[PDB]
């Protein structure tokens, strides 16, 4: 940047910060430690609205104009702290940092994929999963010399690109033009200044949940700075803003080089449509019904309640909360027990292949340590990896020979079909991590209370048990699946006459007493609540009516007659 | 005159160097040739691929390059550095006209443009190459074995000269930040350079590193000879352009590779090394008719001819080969479900077993032979290897083939995945953090030993087989038991006939099916339509009839009378 | 100052230079802090609302999310609490134990970790340990020579409580705990080290029947899957 750029940048800059954004700095102000950095989020779309050269300059050349940026901050700082009438009250903070925030939605500038060499340079944000976190870190960033025929005290940088080398100068950068090469170190000498800047290396990883990461998603190194640290942890979802850069070491006598591109933070944030809105009008509902079960899973004959118990696993649900702040989950649970080859199998993996941000096992064929979690070591360092049960967070999670299980496997799936959680202790990894997410399970049997391999407690866990020429033909004749994906993900986002029709059936299963009845918790109330939603949802409503609640009783009441009874 | 020299060669422009020759040459081409391209195409992806056929066409558009095979045989780093400087004048003159014409109702940046040549002769095999094609071009054909991640390469480095002001692209050899020795200009040699890492003359691009493996005949040339294999560097655009297990036809230049790898032992470790600096790549994905008109029993007894009887297991083993239909509607993105039937053999020892899965994979193009002994996950599955990348394993490497598993009842958790590739023709890969889904689009024929030994008993299948119902279910075939010329009919077939499903075939399995719930898994008629197109595919007709159907009703009718017994 | 103590230390903050790790991946960290210590200090109205239907209001506060299991939660706080440590300093005689220890012997289903978890969260020193993923360092101390002795689940449950799921599943590296429970001690001897370490704690478990669901004719010893030397 030239004299003008860097002119009408700072200029700007200056007259938004004295028209707005002053209560973020009389807060900063307002603290008590001096010694402190302190950030000052800026929406740069409207910053960029404001003046036209300012984000070319910006796109340009990031560095510079962060640091303007900076010494900006900190006229304004000490501007509004002269206008106070007690400036003695508050305190001058120096250590401003601008962190940009809400950068023009484009995909020159909104990634989400790993930067490749072409951005080198490039301020954008990139998206994806913290899949590793490393300690709170310090250590000195720049160094003080002396030249020794003037006696100036200068400063040198430590290289970033370099994992902050310092290089021994050679000219003496006073204000009088010094022959002299020969200078002192006075960094370890003394501790007169503490200039050190906080340090934190984390990992991220493409989102493969997301529509444009393919299968195998990659890893990037993201280096947040000063107040940057301690603001995330593994298993995040962020959204970081920053630079793109380049660390490397060169090849010596035996070493081999290494290059690597970076990402130095410098903000972080935690996480056909006329066409739908046409079929949603036709559904505004049993014909809808029909049409979103034939489509779930064609490849099958008859089944109607299977698919659309399906339909209302992928519908629900929406998370609540109760009066003692517990909270209540949304997503559903189904069991299919079927005899094998029935084709219940060919239902979950279809409906995993078809839906986005979806799971699916075989039972047996992945333990407790591929449905929830595993304290991953290396020397005296671990990490949590996530299973089956782990990351369909906010998603689904289909297991087949579910009855196959071990009862520890079970176990664990109890506490996340109770919970929406997952209890960690393995090695010296201890946590709680959040596991919400429905399950859609189907069982290998061997009445419909003796053929099932599951105790009494599980096949209450289930909100929905099923029990499973024209078939040559209809094999023959087939010899879509993204807008039902596209369905139920706008789907996803979306009473008294509700809960009377389930109370009401509830109590005629409860009245007849023998020796059979369970006690409803939750997963009773909150299937009525995602299936009143699913007739609803699916045909895109925002109020359960009796047409709703009707169907549900026929589900559920068909589920109690010929299934395993709650 | 010539934006962009230096993009290309580390020399000082000069009017007399001999490069303005072949550089003009290859700029007259490129002109008389500019509307064959697409321009947008060529800069957007930097690079330009020219067929080497219109390079030897041979009249007034070649006028100036009738040398241009054995210049780039022997000297390629300097013909493709003249070609891709001529492409690059040719578009920055048109760019600059359209400019200028813009303007009128003009510093035009183009980048960098890969020349590549494809479809290179003649043909080199990876066996006849030596030491003395360094510094050649040449081109190879075979299979991917690995793919390595993709990774920065800064290939050079802008160096400021601080005498007279020249700056510089000095290109590193494997990637080593060395300082030139001289300024390029004939005048001063100041010998002082600073670097200029965010200049544009600084090259720094994407890189991958995968390996081939030549196409071996897996009975003619295996007498003694190992397939031989060689790493290629794919770049830019090159990268990411084949998945382990694709057919490829690579050119480009021999190169000395120099990391060096180990060790150890006893012993791998190699200080002299090869490899490939990739050019260009391209990725595909009468006797027979004598044979086509008792054909179903001849090419049955000739998979095998050391093996006595099992006539049955012969007849289902070809069928396996040939295969059935992988109706995968690409428009309605509908599964093709499975065309690639499976095979258990369950038998007691000296009857083999072992020899079927052998003759399995050796009649098959793409066969895979596996003992069930020294067994390990990453023998099978997917392997991770991370400083990471993904090594196809048995299950990925029989895609498109066929492959054997020997006494798998001694297998323990190293084989429960290929029941996942039997049904969902993929496999699942989840460790240190890495979830994926790779491709296993293969048959799998096995066999496996009774649990008390001689079963001639009153038990039955699932009960004398040391094996559960959960891999019972998933085989197209059981049977219970107590080369050259067909290789290419067999790898005909599967390229040129692909089969379907009549209604006379349909009423024979109508009327067997019915007849069979009268007496009261679905995956039974999956494998009666996919044995049945398996028929069609051997016979060479598009489309099966009631006599393949009858055919394959009686070989089902086999497998159902040794079992339940 | 001893591994478990509660100490004020007052110093300077300076530059920690060694540096450690490696690898991976990755807790190396070259950037390094630390404290030059100057001086250390080692110890060793709503509560009168409360104590004025007391025992069940706290029993029914531990989990809130757990129904039923009322006399479980009644054990669960009378551990939280804890007996008299009648230690005689001045006639050193032995407290014997102060601390309860409780067994949760039930079918799967019935939120018998959840139990455990309550109990090591309402605990202000609380420990919580899975029964698969074991290691004999995860509950003794850990001895780590170039010697020094890291604290385990049952030195880091020390005045507090640790929590054991399914210590059915567990092998030798939970024998030890058998020895913690009577002897609040637990003893090491590896590398030719040997000594006794603190182990003041108290051990809630749960385990899984032999049989599955054990409504029969059996008793607890047979039952469970557990013999009599921890019974
Ligand atoms: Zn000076
Ligand atoms: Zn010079």
């Amino acid at each position: 940047m030239n004299s003008d750029q860097v002119t009408l940048v700072g200029q700007v800059f200056e007259s938004y910060v004295s028209e707005y954004h002053k209560n973020d700095i009389l807060l900063i102000l307002k603290e008590r430690d001096e010694d402190a950095h302190y950030p000052v989020v800026v929406n740069a779309m409207t910053l960029f609205e404001t003046n036209m050269e300012i984000g070319e300059y910006f796109n340009m050349f990031p560095s510079e104009v962060l640091t303007i940026f900076d010494s900006a901050l900190r006229r304004s700082a000490l501007t509004i702290l002269q206008s106070l009438s007690q400036p003695e009250a508050v305190s001058m903070k120096q250590n401003l940092h601008a962190r940009i925030s809400g950068l023009p939605v484009c995909p020159e500038l909104v990634r989400e994929h790993i930067p490749k060499t072409k951005d080198v340079g490039h301020f954008l944000s990139v998206t994806g999963t913290v899949i590793r976190t490393s300690l709170v870190k310090v250590l000195e960033f720049e160094r003080d010399y002396m030249c020794n025929k003037c006696k100036h005290v200068f400063v040198i940088k430590a290289d970033f690109e370099q994992y902050y080398t310092f290089c021994r100068p050679s000219s003496c950068p006073s204000l009088e033009s010094c022959d002299s090469s020969k200078f002192t170190c006075l960094s370890g000498l003394s501790s007169s200044p503490t200039r050190c800047r906080d340090y934190q290396e984390i990992k991220i990883q493409e989102q493969v949940q997301r529509l444009s990461v393919g299968s195998i998603p990659r890893s990037m190194k993201v280096i947040l700075e000063d107040d940057l640290v301690d603001s995330c942890k593994s298993g995040d979802d962020l959204t970081i803003y920053g630079i793109v850069m380049q660390r490397w070491k060169p090849f010596q006598q035996d070493v081999r080089c290494e290059v690597e591109i970076v990402l130095k933070a410098n903000y972080i944030q935690v996480n056909v449509q006329k066409e739908f809105e046409d079929f949603w009008e036709y559904y505004k509902p049993f014909a809808g019904r029909n049409v979103i079960l034939a489509s779930l899973c064609p490849q099958v004959f008859g089944m109607y309640l299977v698919k659309l118990a399906v339909a209302m696993v992928l519908a629900g649900g929406i998370q609540r909360t109760d009066a003692t702040g517990t909270r209540v989950r949304g997503e559903s649970h189904l069991l299919l027990v079927g005899d094998p080859g029935t084709g219940k199998s060919q239902f979950l993996k279809y409906a995993a292949k078809i839906t986005p941000r979806s799971v699916l096992t075989t039972g047996i064929g992945s333990t407790s340590a591929g449905l929830t979690v595993t304290a991953v070591k290396d020397s005296g360092e671990w990490n949590l990896e996530a299973g089956a049960l782990v990351l369909a967070d906010a998603g689904l999670c289909c297991i087949d020979e579910f009855n196959s299980l071990k009862e520890h496997d079970r176990t664990s799936i109890h506490e996340a079909m109770e919970q929406q959680t997952i209890s960690v202790a393995k090695a010296g990894l201890v946590c709680k991590l959040n596991t919400r997410t429905t399950i859609l399970a189907a069982t290998n049997p061997k009445s419909v209370s003796v053929n099932i391999a599951l105790g009494s407690p599980l096949l209450s866990r289930f909100d929905l048990i099923l029990v499973l020429r024209i078939i040559s033909s209809f094999i023959l004749e087939n010899k879509s699946m993204e807008k039902m994906k596209t369905y139920f993900c706008l789907i996803r986002n979306l009473s008294d006459v509700g809960n009377q029709v389930l109370l009401r059936y509830y109590q005629m299963q409860r009245q007849s007493d023998c020796r059979n009845a369970a006690r409803t918790t939750i997963r009773l109330l909150e299937s009525l609540i995602r299936l009143a939603e699913a007739h609803a949802r699916l045909m895109f409503r925002d109020t359960v009516t009796l047409e709703d609640a009707i169907t549900v009783v026929s589900v559920m009441e068909s589920s109690m007659q010929g299934g395993a009874l709650l | 005159p010539y934006k962009g020299w230096k993009l290309y060669f580390s020399e000082v422009y000069s009017d007399s160097s001999p490069l303005i020759e072949k550089i003009q040459a290859f700029e007259k081409f490129f002109t008389r040739h500019i509307d064959l391209y697409d321009k947008d195409e060529i800069e957007r992806k930097g690079s330009i691929l020219v067929d080497f056929k219109e390079l030897t066409e041979g009249g007034e558009v070649t006028n100036l390059i009738p040398d241009i095979a054995t210049e780039l045989r022997d000297a390629p780093e300097k013909t493709l550095a003249c070609m891709g400087l001529a492409i690059h004048q040719v578009l920055t003159k048109d760019l600059e006209r359209h400019a200028a014409e813009l303007q009128a109702q003009t510093m035009v940046n183009v980048p960098h443009i890969h020349a590549r040549v494809y479809n290179y002769e003649p043909l080199t095999q990876l066996k006849n190459v030596r030491a003395n094609y360094y510094g050649k071009y040449i081109a190879l054909r075979g299979t991917v074995v690995r793919v390595s991640n993709i990774k920065p390469l800064c290939t050079k480095m802008a160096f400021l000269c601080a005498a007279c002001g020249e700056i510089q692209s000095f290109p590193l050899p494997d990637g080593k930040y060395s300082l030139p020795t001289k300024c390029p200009v004939p005048v001063c040699r100041g010998r002082s350079f600073t670097a200029l890492r965010s200049s544009p003359l600084t090259v720094t691009m994407d890189w991958q590193s995968i390996k081939i493996q030549e196409l071996m005949s897996d009975d003619q040339r295996e007498a003694g000879r190992i397939p031989r294999t060689i790493e290629c560097e794919l770049v830019h655009d090159l990268v990411d352009s084949c998945v382990p297990g694709d057919t490829v036809t690579i050119t480009g230049i021999v190169k000395v590779s120099n990391a060096e790898e180990g060790s150890r032992n006893k012993n791998d470790k190699c200080m002299f090394l090869l490899y490939i600096e990739a050019n260009s790549i391209s990725n595909s994905k009468y006797a027979i008719q004598e044979i086509q008109a008792n054909l179903f029993k001849l090419i049955v007894n000739s998979l095998c001819p050391v093996i006595f009887g099992h006539e049955l297991v012969k007849a289902g083993l070809a069928l396996a080969l040939f295969g059935g239909s992988q109706k995968y509607a690409d428009d309605k993105n509908r599964i093709p479900i499975r065309g690639d039937p499976h095979i258990l053999v369950v038998g007691d020892p000296g009857l083999g077993k072992s020899q079927m899965l052998q003759a399995a994979c050796n009649v098959a193009p793409r066969g895979v032979y596996v003992c069930g002994n020294t067994t390990t996950t990453s023998g099978l599955t997917v392997t991770l290897s991370k400083d990471f990348a993904l090594e196809a394993g048995a299950l990925v490497l029989g895609d498109q083939g066929i492959c054997g598993i020997d006494e798998f009842d001694k297998m323990g958790n190293q084989h429960q995945a290929l029941l996942e590739a039997m049904e969902q023709q993929s496999i699942s890969l989840a460790k240190a953090g890495v979830v994926c889904s790779l491709p296993a689009r293969t048959s799998i024929i096995a066999a496996a030993n009774p649990v008390g030994g001689h079963y001639n008993k009153a038990k039955t299948v699932s009960e004398n087989l040391k094996m559960g119902s959960a891999l019972l279910s998933r085989f197209d075939l059981v049977f219970i038991l107590l080369h050259q010329l067909l290789r290419k009919y067999i790898g005909y077939a599967r390229q040129y006939v692909y089969p379907r499903l009549s209604t006379e075939a349909a009423r024979v399995l109508q009327d067997f099916y019915l007849e069979l719930r009268k007496q009261s898994t679905t995956r039974q008629l999956e494998s009666l339509i996919r044995l049945t197109e398996a028929r069609a595919r051997l016979e060479l007709r598009e489309e099966a009839t009631k006599e393949d159907a009858e055919d394959i009703v009686e070989i089902m009718k086999y497998s159902m009378l040794g079992t339940y017994s």
